[PDB]
DNA sequence: GTAGCTTGTGGTAGTGA
RNA sequence: CCAGCCGGCGCUCGCA
DNA sequence: TCACTACCACAAGCTACGCGAGCGCCG
């Protein structure tokens, strides 16, 4: 099945919440350019006709691996609603 | 009441020809009242087959009749019963009305007899739908034959006596769905009617009176009867059944041949030798494989496809018309207005496709050209034309293309022009074109097959003969059945067939087991014993005895209790062979399969591949005018129904947006589906759902009804669904 | 762009008609043949409804998108698509009023009830007949002063002149009515007089308040202007050759124009009363025609098909009405379907899919991918390239193979009974037709491989793609939402193979079997095995010779001999493991090792791995359960895939195949069939002399064949147990694999003795089942297919109601703080006389598993904190302890008592989400419970009574019927009447009866589901209550309980003035509970769709959109799932954007 | 047809202005 | 970018 | 007393009836 599905499970107080997270995350990864990541160096997502997953295969599959790490943070209301879409297009280039 | 002829196979046509119905003028019977009617009533004896009815919502009401059952003067299905005065039976019979039937004491045919004398004092008989054991003295009438109580359809199952009535219907119904195989072989085991069937049905062609053979063309056969007469009998070459099936008559007689009155001439569509034949008798192994014959999953031998064993010729009659639009009659010409000469090859004849050509899904079968706009030209399409080549033929492409799925070879074509010789040309219709194309739908993995008993299954894998199970003697099986689907279902009738078929292979012969009076267990062991001489006797003289493998299993078999320990392996095997099971090597590993596995020549059949077989996959396409829900039909497949049963399922899960997606962007949402397409094409993320139409149209329905339906916001105030088409002026 | 939180059904004001209406239809000129264009201002003129062409208009001044919202200065035409037309309504100015039949003919005539006249016949009498009335004042006589509101005929009215009538008569009435005035009038009439006249006034009073309260006043009940449905809606198409199809509404919409127009001319031509009315009859009648047909006779399209032209009602209500259409939703764009075929190699994570299908499916995703590569320049180009199957390059298959990536899809089976009826997998493209499904799910969607057809879709949105591979992916949906029991249980195929390998064999013991002590018994009895005397599996307790001869060190050791053909896996050997000298079969250990292989934690493996006994369906059930628990979801997955392959390959080589001789007949039957046939005569010769009678001779014969059949059932299985432990037909039945229990022998009795057609009740299938013996059983197999037929109908239907009511039920919470708990009983009183007993293992498990303690409890020695979630291990603890005698009941949190008005807390519910850990907030439990309930309900197994005498076997089975009579307050055929029960023992009692009294069934069918689900439902049946001591509104009234927890909570606490809201708890059937719900969005869905709105219009009902049904129909995101306000808002962040906003902070320091 | 939910009204003992 | 396929009748399947 | 009905019972009225699929034809 999917990597440490259990690991991830316990990380949340409610299942359906978990879903919301990843989603809005892979949505970010695309939108503001796909270089909006936090764990690309050594180990990173991969495909096989060549090893090009490094660019843009499945977003959500990425958010998974990231979330499987303690990099990101999730809260009911962490950052002011509209002030977030302004600061996310300012530092991530990809287009 | 009147319907299309289920001409799957002459037999199918023949039953579809004998079944009774309930529903009708309406004055007789309605649809929501039938617990007491649908019941298989006691008088339904020899008059109605209590197995023939269709499983489903319309059951018991629709049902074909019994063997000899026949209507007299006024719709009273009488059934024959031989007369008997005292303890003496007669070669005389009487079709009794249901009424007059209860009046007497009738007995079965199983009843022992010396020709005209009864043989047992306490013998069975049935008063008025009541089982009663009476004396030979009060006996007044007997059943003619066990076959009389079932349909022809039902009367075709071998060991019907060992099968459950319920799975018997499945066996009976599945027979109407058989398909004419290039190579048709009558069942290794028959009841004795397959001849009659083809005879009484007009499948094969018979000889009128005694005579001799003259001409044997592939199209016509001329004969010279003994009365100095001679006739030229044309043969239906290749015709399109109403079901789109092949209809040919294959001569089987040589030139100049003294024939007997009523002897098979040319084999009907599905007659082997004037015998009803549908499907073929195949060597079969009743054992479980990995999972390829899971619950009703099945496994086939690549060996069967090599020898075009199960191949069905299927004919679809696609059709297209040249409508007369007031915008300009749609013309028919090999002119396909916009792109290649590559797709205009096979379309040899001006507009027409050349016969004997290979057609794949997407190719144009017929070219058609109507006119672009509704009445006016186009401003955006106007400037584009001028750029490359302003001079482009204004006629549009509305050409009949090969509907996705599969196409075959065009065999026949028909075209009706202006000067109608004598045809009912519908109004506006300028001219028509029918194209008959067939394809050796080679039994592929998607197809399904079944034996006359009821076992139904879809081919799970096509194993190379190379590694699939093989007998001690090189000969490999054809098919492998999953035993599991047998204990649950109740039909030992098929187990007896595989066994009996077993003897017939090394015994090279066919048999005829009447319905209840057919063969018996002991008798079968007899032949097996004898067949064991063919298998092993030959193997013994051939220079060798037994394999180290045949013994390993023999060890396990003795431990099993299948064989009485202490016997010479030669003897042991025979005893095990008589059990209906023999030793089989893995073929993949060559290691025998610990434990004898019964096998045999089981006569099985292929089943109808409706255009429901040839899969339906739709991305985008048509929608309904009123309901803006997607649909298909001709070219565009047509969407699948979600039903609430399914809604709920998603409701069970937390698939919120997944459910959102369905109700919207995927079905009813107009600007959602539209913009959605535009979105994915971009590799972007779908906008947020707009109002579905089934909804908007709904309010108005409500509004059409005095009822006023108004949308509300957080604080009870208006909101607007109709994006802006409800406001006046 | 906001969200609609409330829907509202309200009556329409004439002006509002004018409001939705665009122009007035005044003539029946559809379209003139010569020109396929709308005849005149007719029903299809585009002015009145919409642009006959895309963005284009009539003559052609403006023609594109650039000016989408402007109209042409010459002929007025703003344009979007033609939707506008299918959107816009019309209105017909009626000459003389008429009224909606819906309110007139509704059982409680909403019009005759309100206005006190013969609620029923009088209506009919003057509405469609001749009777006039007087408006404000009319000073002159007839015999009695002016009838302020009474009615007079045109004859004693004509005399006068030298007033209005028909529907024009009641028009006046409604207007002159001062609701208030009469409100004061009935309030008095209600409480003072006795129940006779006070009763009528009472029901009569709901309608009134309805109007006033809501405001929307009643004067609109009559019609004088008819809203026209847009055009596109009711079809007007070209069938073939010249044929045209048009929605029947048009046949009636024309029937109506003619008369109205015919009337405007009639009234303007000459007025001969007789014919004036003759037509008002036809008018008012045509009126009813389009609104409702059938309620009163039925209009037909001229000779061709006596079919009632489908009316508005028929369009809205029904099994395929409009609501039916919407509530269930009908056709996707990205869908597909084909035949199914097994995928052994297939891992649960994936599924096999024919490329060719895929091709059409991910068409768009592919297209884009095309241009991305060098395969195609532009979109149009890429499409043309695919327009044909011979145009495809092998490279295309790569691109597609590429776009799918890990992207996943959903699979739906035929009957979608539960959530598992559909799941997400990782499609692995394949050649051919059929579709490869994984086998163990075959049990999930009840599906075998005999022609099974299912469906499939695609999570387009990355948002929708998310959930799918996440929460819908099958691999994450192992347990059953019905029972914490797994649903990936090995099937008949794998299990069969798995049992083969682990079974131990026992053979012959002719000589000594007590090596237990002698060493000469070790030598001598060892040479006796070498000989022929002692077998390898003799019944010696210390160790049969099988153990002595062979001993294995390392695990491998032992398996090396098997293949070498020295030992078979089913042999009793001796081998040493990591720490013990164990005496076991090769198969039992092999199973052990494999266990340890899938998952590396070798030690945690054997912890639950009791390799004492041959692996049966339950032992595996208990292990899978374990695995998922102990080790974790995804890891427990890599497992399933393993067992599968092996129980598969193990099955192949096992060499098991059914043989005719395999169905072995006991030699026993001849004796017992003789010893029983002899007693039949003792009872038949009983008949000759009257010791018995008629009734008693029939019952004793029933018991003879009821006890003798159970006797032959033990024998066949006992023979297989002692003589043929390895029979393909035997071993098949014993393993979870395949078989039947009552059924085989029961089946034999059935063929031998099947009951007669009515119900009043020698051969086998191995031996010739006689002619008549086969026709007799036909009656039953015949009734069985019919019974089950109606059973599926009632099941989905029942469930349809389950949803109609529990849809809205979801987990939106903070532990419902109301700690009113239910006590779960452990002992049952009466099974015989008065006695106390320990309830069944299962049932109890079903009542306490994965729940929430209401308070702490010290039992046998451990401390069970308050609020802890008890696992099965804990649930077992209690058993052993009650066995002790320290506990009798169980304080547990439950929805029946959860506070949360609409919804329940995470604490009131429990454990089992598809997972085992506590249920995550935002779970559509209302549904999950509905399915896990409605899926079992269909099969509807056997019901009957079976009673024995001396051996004394009595069997007890009942049908859905009861289940129905249960969910619906009813008066059972013979049973405990709930209405009385409640009255006697009250709520917490009925609550308890219901639930338990409903469980008895499934328990009796082998089905095993948790009590949670049922609770959910029943609480919903008790969400309403009546009144007795008023406060805001008058007493007798049925309404929402929690809603009363609201008004009462505020009538004492906040606002002083203790006005005790004496209420009366009210019981409602599942049906009636849905029917009458706050929201009507849900009610309009089922029942007539008539009354529903009828009532909700009067009262401008503001349907607060909470719940799925109502919110689904809207196509609005579900108030739950991802729409749960709890989670619908949640932001994600990268540590880099954190310090960033932190710097938007640090820069805030001005100067 | 089949069961069954609800309303509505007429048929058979009360009881007070 | 325009059409036949509305609905329906009748018929078969999968889930016993 | 006079009289009006009051209140039980039984007939009489509308709504369900699983999910999906295909094939020929009908206006
Ligand atoms: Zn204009
Ligand atoms: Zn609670």
């Amino acid at each position: 099945a999917e990597p440490g599905i259990d690991k991830l499970f316990g990380m949340v107080d409610s299942k359906y919440r978990l879903t919301v997270v990843v989603a809005k995350r892979a949505q970010q990864l695309l939108r503001h350019g796909f270089k909006n990541t936090v764990l690309e160096p050594e180990e990173r997502p991969k495909m096989q006709t060549l090893e090009g997953l490094f660019d843009d295969p499945n977003a959500v599959t990425w958010a998974m691996k990231e979330l499987l790490t303690g990099r990101l943070v999730f809260g009911e209301n962490l950052v002011p609603e509209d002030r977030l879409q302004k600061e996310m297009e300012r530092l991530y280039p990809v287009e | 009441l009147s319907q299309f002829k289920d001409e799957t196979n002459p037999l199918s046509s023949l039953r579809h020809k004998r079944r009774i119905s309930a529903l009708g003028p309406g004055g007789l019977t309605r649809e929501r009242a039938g617990f007491d009617v649908r019941d298989v009533h006691r008088t339904h004896y020899g008059r109605i087959c209590p197995v023939e009815t269709p499983e489903g919502a319309n059951i018991g009401l629709i049902t074909s009749l019994a063997a000899y059952a026949r209507v007299d003067e006024l719709g009273f299905i009488r059934t024959p019963y031989r007369r008997v005065v005292g303890g003496v039976v007669t070669d005389e019979v009487v079709y009794m009305t249901a009424t007059e039937e209860d009046r007497y004491t009738i007995a079965q045919a199983n009843t022992p007899l010396e020709g005209n004398r009864i043989a047992a004092e306490r013998v069975v008989a049935r008063r008025k739908g009541e089982p009663v054991i009476v004396s030979p003295e009060e006996v007044e009438f007997m059943d003619v034959s066990p076959k009389q109580v079932f349909s022809v359809n039902t009367n075709l199952i071998p060991f019907l006596e060992h099968d459950d009535a319920n799975r018997a219907l499945m066996g009976s119904n599945m027979q109407t769905q058989a398909v004419p195989l290039i190579r048709a072989q009558a069942p290794v085991v028959m009841t004795g009617l397959e001849e009659r069937v083809v005879r009484d049905s007009l499948a094969a062609l018979y000889a009128e009176e005694d005579g001799e053979v003259a001409k044997v063309d592939g199209n016509r056969i001329v004969v010279r009867y003994e009365d100095g007469r001679l006739v030229e009998y044309p043969l239906r070459r290749f015709y399109r059944s109403n079901q789109g099936t092949a209809l040919d008559q294959r001569p089987r007689v040589v030139v100049g041949q003294r024939v007997r009155k009523g002897d098979l001439l040319a084999d009907g569509p599905a007659s082997e030798n004037g015998f009803l034949a549908l499907g073929q008798n195949v060597l079969v192994a009743i054992m479980p494989f990995d999972g390829y014959n899971f619950e009703d999953a099945i496994v086939i031998s690549e060996e069967l496809l090599k020898r075009d064993f199960y191949t069905s010729i299927h004919i679809e009659r696609y059709e297209i018309e040249a409508r007369d639009t007031k915008l300009g009659p749609e013309r028919i010409t090999r002119d396909i207005p916009h792109l290649s000469e590559a797709a205009l090859r096979d379309l040899d004849e001006e507009g027409v496709v050349r016969i004997g050509a290979e057609v794949k899904p997407g190719d144009i079968l017929v070219g058609r050209t109507s006119f672009k706009g509704e009445s006016e030209p186009t401003p955006e399409e106007r400037l584009l034309r001028s750029i490359f080549g302003e001079k482009a033929r204004d006629v549009k492409d509305t050409s009949l293309r090969v509907p996705p799925g599969e196409g075959g070879i065009v065999v026949r074509t028909v075209r009706l022009r202006r000067g109608d010789p004598g045809v009912e040309l519908k109004p506006g219709v300028r001219e028509v074109v029918r194209v008959y194309v067939a394809q050796k739908r080679k039994l592929q993995v998607g197809d399904k097959l079944a034996n006359r008993h009821g076992n139904k299954g879809v081919v799970a894998k096509i194993l190379p003969v190379e590694d699939m199970p093989h007998l001690p003697d090189g000969t490999p099986v054809d098919v492998i059945l999953n035993p599991l689907g047998v204990p649950s279902r109740m039909n030992l009738g098929q187990i007896l067939e595989t066994h009996l078929g077993l003897a017939g292979y090394f015994l090279g012969q066919r048999y005829i087991s009447p319905i209840f009076d057919g063969a018996k267990e002991p008798e079968i062991k007899e032949l097996l014993a004898q067949a064991f001489e063919v298998y092993f006797g030959k193997r013994k003289g051939e220079g060798f005895g037994v394999d180290k493998r045949e013994v390993e299993v023999l060890r396990r078999a003795e431990k099993l209790g299948l064989v009485t320990p202490g016997k010479t392996p030669e003897e042991q095997l025979k005893e095990l062979f008589l059990q209906g099971k023999v030793v089989l090597y893995d073929g993949r590993t060559g290691e025998p399969i610990e434990g004898p596995i019964v096998v045999g020549q089981m006569f099985i059949m292929k089943l109808y591949h409706m255009v429901e077989d040839k899969m339906h996959a739709r991305s985008t396409g048509p929608y309904s005018l009123i309901t803006q829900q997607p649909l298909g039909g001709k070219a565009q497949f047509g969407g699948q129904r979600f039903g609430e049963m399914e809604v709920w399922a998603l409701e069970a899960y937390g698939a919120a947006h997944t459910l959102q997606e369905m109700l919207t962007l995927k079905s009813d949402d107009i600007e959602g589906r539209n913009a959605a397409y535009e979105a994915i094409i971009k590799g972007e993320d779908v906008p947020e759902p707009s109002v579905p139409e089934s909804f908007r149209v709904l309010v108005k329905e409500l509004q059409a009804l005095a009822l006023d339906v108004q949308t509300l916001d957080e604080k009870d105030n208006p909101v607007d669904i109709f994006e802006g088409l409800a406001s006046k002026r | 762009k906001k969200e609609v939180r409330k829907v509202r059904i309200a009556l329409a004001s004439p002006e509002k008609i004018r409001s939705w209406s665009y122009g007035e239809v005044e003539k029946p000129e559809t379209i003139n043949y010569r020109t396929l264009k709308p005849e005149r201002d007719g029903l299809f003129d585009e002015r009145i409804f919409g642009p006959i062409k895309d963005y284009e208009c009539a003559c052609g001044k403006y023609k594109r998108q650039r000016f989408e919202g402007k109209v042409c200065e010459r002929c007025g035409v703003e344009v979007t698509k033609s939707i506008v037309r299918r959107y816009r309504m019309g209105h017909i100015e009626l000459a003389t009023p008429a009224a909606h039949i819906w309110f007139v003919k509704d059982v409680p005539s909403k019009i005759g009830t309100l206005l006190d006249l013969s609620a029923t016949e009088l209506e009919q009498v003057l509405y469609f007949s001749k009777y006039i009335v007087l408006d404000p004042k009319g000073a002159i006589l007839n015999g009695v002063p002016v009838e302020k509101r009474q009615l007079l005929t045109d004859e004693e009215y004509r005399e006068l002149r030298y007033a209005r009538m028909g529907a024009e008569a009641i028009q006046q009435l409604l207007k002159e009515l001062d609701l208030e005035a009469l409100e004061k009038e009935l309030l008095e009439e209600m409480k003072h007089p006795s129940r006779a006249r006070r009763a009528k006034a009472r029901k009569r009073l709901e309608v009134v308040r309805a109007f006033l309260d809501s405001g929307n006043r009643p004067e609109w009940m009559i019609l004088e202007a008819v809203p026209v449905l847009p055009p596109d809606l009711r079809p007007m198409v070209q069938v073939d050759g010249g044929r045209f199809a048009t929605s029947d509404l048009n046949d009636l919409y024309r029937r109506l124009i003619n008369r109205n127009n015919r009337l405007k001319k009639l009234l303007a031509q000459g007025a001969p009363e007789i014919i004036i009315r003759n037509e008002k009859r036809m008018l008012q009648e045509a009126v009813d025609a389009l609104l409702d047909n059938g309620r009163r006779g039925a209009p037909v399209t001229n000779p061709g098909s006596d079919r009632p032209l489908r009316s508005l009602t028929d369009i809205l209500s029904g099994k395929q009405g409009r609501f039916r259409q919407n509530l269930l939703g009908k056709r996707v764009d990205y869908s597909g379907r084909s035949v199914i075929v097994v995928g052994p190699q297939l891992k649960l994570h994936q599924c096999g899919l024919p490329k060719r299908m895929a091709l059409e499916l991910f068409k768009p995703f592919l297209l884009k991918k095309m241009e991305e590569k060098g395969i195609a320049p532009n979109v149009k180009a890429a499409r043309r390239m695919l327009e044909r199957q011979r145009d495809i390059k092998d490279e295309v298959w790569d691109a597609l193979e590429e776009v799918i990536h890990g992207k996943v899809v959903l699979l739906n089976r035929a009957p979608t009974l539960h959530r598992l009826g559909i799941q997400a997998f990782q499609p692995v493209l394949v050649e051919g037709q059929s579709i490869q499904l994984h086998p163990l799910v075959c049990e999930a969607f009840n599906a075998d491989f005999d022609g099974d057809q299912m469906a499939v879709h695609v999570p387009l949105s990355s948002f929708a793609q998310a959930e799918a591979r996440i929460q819908m992916l099958s691999a994450h949906n192992l347990l059953s939402p019905a029972s914490g029991e797994p649903l990936a249980k090995p099937s008949r195929d794998i299990i069969l193979g798995l049992y083969y390998i682990t079974q131990v064999r026992k053979e012959k013991k002719g000589a000594g079997l007590e090596f237990a002590t002698p060493e000469e018994a070790l030598a001598a009895h060892e040479r006796g095995e070498v000989a022929l005397n002692a077998p390898i599996k003799v019944a010696g307790r210390e160790t049969s010779v099988g153990r002595l001869k062979y001993v294995f060190a390392n695990p491998d050791e032992a398996l090396l001999a098997v293949a070498h053909g020295i030992v078979d896996l089913q042999d009793v050997v001796t081998v040493r493991y990591m720490g013990k000298r164990l005496e076991t079969s090769p198969g039992r250990i092999l199973f052990a090792r494999i266990v340890a292989e899938a998952v590396e934690d070798e030690k945690v493996a054997w912890e639950l791995i009791q390799l004492d006994v041959p692996q049966e369906k339950n032992s595996l059930k208990d292990l899978v359960y374990q695995a998922f628990l102990r080790l974790g979801m995804e890891k427990t997955a890599r497992l399933l895939d393993a067992l599968k392959y092996y129980g598969f390959t193990f099955s192949t080589t096992s060499g098991i195949t059914i043989g005719i001789d395999d169905a072995v007949i006991p030699e026993e039957k001849k004796q017992y069939l003789e010893e029983a046939d002899r007693k039949l005569l003792q009872i038949e010769q009983a008949y000759e002399m009257g010791f018995l009678t008629d009734r008693e001779r029939y019952d004793q014969i029933l018991q003879l064949w009821t006890e003798t059949t159970e006797k032959v059932t033990q024998a066949v299985f006992k023979n297989f147990e002692e003589n043929y432990p390895f029979n393909p037909l035997y071993v098949m039945a014993q393993s979870g694999a395949r078989g039947n229990p009552q059924q085989i022998r029961q089946l034999c009795g059935l063929r031998g003795l099947m009951q007669k057609p009515s119900g009043e009740t020698r051969s086998s299938f191995r031996e010739g089942l006689t002619v008549l013996e086969y026709f007799i059983s036909s009656h039953g197999a015949r009734k069985g297919g019919a019974d089950t037929a109606l059973r599926t109908a009632d099941s989905g239907y029942l469930t349809r109601k389950l949803v109609d009511v529990t849809h809205e039920i979801v987990v939106r919470e903070a532990d419902c703080g109301t700690t009113n708990y239910i006590s779960v009983p452990l002992f049952q009183p009466d099974e015989v006389t008065r006695s106390l007993r320990l309830r069944k293992r299962a049932d109890i498990e079903a009542g306490l598993y994965g729940r929430v303690l209401a308070r702490e409890v010290e039992v046998l020695g451990v401390r069970l904190e308050e609020g802890r979630y008890l696992s099965m291990d804990d649930v077992h603890l209690l058993i052993k302890a009650a066995e002790a005698g320290e506990i009798q009941e169980v304080p547990v949190r439950s929805p029946l008592t959860c506070q949360t008005r609409y919804g329940v807390c995470q604490k009131c519910y429990g454990y089992d989400l598809s997972m085992a850990r506590p249920v995550s907030i935002g779970e559509a439990v209302g549904i999950v419970a509905a399915q896990s309930i409605g899926e079992p309900g269909t099969q509807l197994t056997m019901r009957t009574f079976h009673t024995g005498g001396v051996a004394g076997a009595a069997d007890i089975t009942q049908g859905l019927p009861r289940v129905i009579e249960l969910f619906e307050a009813r008066r059972p055929k013979a049973a405990i009447d709930p209405h009385q029960l409640l009255e006697a023992k009250g709520p917490e009692a009925v609550e308890r009866y219901l639930v338990e009294e409903i469980q008895k069934v499934y328990r009796a069918q082998g089905v095993k589901l948790h009590d949670k689900h049922i609770e959910i439902v029943v609480r919903q049946m008790m969400k309403y209550v009546e009144v007795t001591d008023p406060g805001d509104s008058r007493l007798l009234e049925g309404q929402v309980l929690e809603k009363w927890d609201v008004e009462a909570l505020n009538e004492r606490l906040i606002a002083e003035g203790k006005t005790p809201v004496a209420w009366k708890p009210l019981l409602m059937g599942v049906t009636k509970s849905a029917l009458s719900t706050k929201s009507w969005l849900s009610a309009a869905s089922f029942q007539n769709t008539t009354h529903v709105l009828t009532e909700a219009a009067i009262a401008g009902k503001k349907d607060e959109l909470i719940g799925l049904k109502e919110n689904v129909i809207l196509g609005r995101l579900i108030p739950a799932g991802t729409g749960s306000d709890f989670v619908r808002f949640t932001q994600v962040v990268d540590q880099k954007t954190l310090k960033a906003i932190e710097e938007a902070r640090k820069e805030a320091v001005e100067a």
